[PDB]
């Protein structure tokens, strides 16, 4: 009773796809940037990349995107359905780890509205993904979902200062159903 | 492996003795890997992993082998160059 559709979002091409005057920049030439100097941003709005406001996150480095400049509503006619509600989103990191490496990142959303990513491969939240309640009341066209990466700063010697600095893209795999 | 290492005329006079022409002498390139094996540090190639899908293989034909991760969305490569450096 339901479309179930899946769509991909590489945050590299979304940064770099960026209209002028929102700053568009690559993701692998700012994070490196902004991991070895103390603080930075990159673009503005919800796409950007910068570090964490609040306590405790001031050493994190957060990849925020908004959803609606995805425009995930126009990759099918409007006459199929006008509900578009997020299933479930998964993370991928491109070659950054191992086989007995680890990432320590939180996809989050402005209980069920985040998610910690540890090996970055096709990776959920979860030990087992099971679709038998993940996101519910999430649309595609609103909101913003940002990535936290902490200690990720070089002059406070953080964990993953250097390892981010050897990354290439991030991926993000949505699930959604038009119904 | 045997190598024809020298080839030499020679005649023969009625009595008893030799005429000879000197000889033509070849050598080989030898293979004595007991003396010659070196170690060397490997750096080029961070993350690479069998346990993962990354591959010594080489695409764009090329004769020399690249390093070809590949996602189910995605395929990463790295073809291999000269380094403009020392030799």
């Amino acid at each position: 009773r339901a479309l179930e559709v899946e769509r991909t979002v590489s945050l590299a091409e979304v940064y770099a796809g960026l209209p002028k005057d929102n700053g568009p920049f690559s993701l692998a030439q700012e994070i490196d940037k902004l991991v070895s100097q103390g603080s930075g941003s990159a673009g503005s709005g919800n796409n950007n990349l910068a570090f964490g406001a609040g306590t405790d996150t001031k050493t994190s480095l957060q990849a925020s995107v908004s959803f609606a400049d995805l425009k995930i509503r126009e990759d099918y006619p409007a006459s199929l359905g006008k509900i578009r509600r997020i299933k479930q989103i998964s993370v991928t990191l491109p070659a950054l780890l191992g086989p007995y490496q680890d990432v320590q990142a939180i996809l989050s959303y402005g209980g069920c509205e985040a998610l910690a990513v540890s090996h970055g491969m096709n990776d959920s939240g979860q030990f087992q993904l099971d679709f038998n309640l993940p996101f519910e009341g999430i649309a595609i066209d609103q909101g913003t979902l940002t990535l936290s990466f902490p200690n990720a700063s070089m002059p406070e010697k953080g964990k993953q200062a250097t390892m981010l600095k050897t990354l290439n893209d991030i991926i993000l795999h949505i699930r959604y159903t038009i119904k | 492996v045997s190598t024809l290492v020298s080839v030499r005329r020679v005649g023969h006079e009625d009595n008893n003795t030799v005429t000879a022409l000197p000889p033509l002498e070849l050598a080989y390139q030898p293979f004595e890997p007991e003396q010659t094996a070196l170690w060397q540090s490997m750096d080029v190639l961070a993350n690479f992993n069998t346990i993962q899908r990354w591959q010594l293989l080489d695409l764009k034909g090329e004769g020399v082998p690249g390093i070809l991760y590949q996602d189910r969305n995605g395929w990463w490569y790295r073809s291999a160059q000269r380094q403009a450096g020392e030799e």
